[PDB]
């Protein structure tokens, strides 16, 4: 019987599921970034260490 | 959620003994020692012996 030059074209549905990636820890950040470029003269030699 | 990644584990040390000795008689340092009393023919030969 009948059979043809025949073709496929194509219509559609997709998927996905919600991040982010890990660690959290204390107040260092403006616990001493109060400072940049006076106070804090002499000695914190092993703090920046 | 769980809590932060950060801390460093802490550990241990021993310490004692181990023993070992070597027991010299008292017969035994006098013919060792000299006063140059020896030089003389009766300790020099069987001195290596």
């Amino acid at each position: 019987p009948v059979d043809q030059p025949v073709h496929n074209y194509m219509v559609k549905r997709i998927h996905k599921r919600s991040l982010s990636a890990a660690f959290a820890i204390a107040s260092e950040a403006l616990s001493l970034l109060s400072n940049t470029y006076v106070d804090g003269t002499e000695i914190d030699s092993s703090l920046r260490i | 959620v769980d809590q932060p990644v950060h801390n460093y584990m802490v550990k241990r040390i021993h310490k004692r003994s181990l023993s070992a000795a070597f027991a010299i008689a008292s017969e035994a340092l006098s013919l060792l020692s000299n006063t140059y009393v020896d030089g003389t023919e009766i300790d020099s030969s069987l001195r290596i012996r």
